[PDB]
């Protein structure tokens, strides 16, 4: 029932609101924080070293109303680097709580 | 899930889902 065009429009607005935050949000307490970023799926804020960072499931998802308590996660290492998957230069991410159904 | 409109609706719903899968993996 949810169309591609409606989802694309919602995603563009999510990206725009995210870009506003990336530019406007105050600087991190220290350089040891992992840097905020938009990874095409979710908008990530700066991360405290050695901690998990969570954001709600992206609101543009067609099934967003079905995962309102969900969160997507990343891990900011003690050295201030987003944990990376051994597979590549991509960050480890846990999106399981935002999957359909 | 037995009528032509069930398949058509399913097909239409897949475009949005493929878009998401593309954002996730890419």
């Amino acid at each position: 029932t949810v169309s591609l065009w409606e989802t694309v429009q919602k995603w563009r607005e999510y990206r725009r609101q995210c870009q506003r935050s990336l530019t406007e949000d105050p600087p991190p307490a220290t350089d040891l924080f992992c840097n905020r970023t938009f990874d095409e799926y979710a908008c990530w804020p700066d991360g405290e070293p050695g901690s998990f960072v969570n954001v709600s499931c992206p609101w543009y998802l067609p099934w967003a109303s079905s995962v309102p308590q969900g969160h997507v996660y990343r891990f900011c290492t003690a050295e201030g680097l987003w944990l990376q998957k051994d597979n590549s230069s991509l960050p480890w991410r846990d999106l399981s709580e935002c999957e359909e159904s | 899930g037995c009528f032509t409109s069930d398949v058509s609706s399913y097909l239409e719903g897949q475009a949005a889902k493929e878009f998401i899968a593309w954002l996730v993996k890419g």
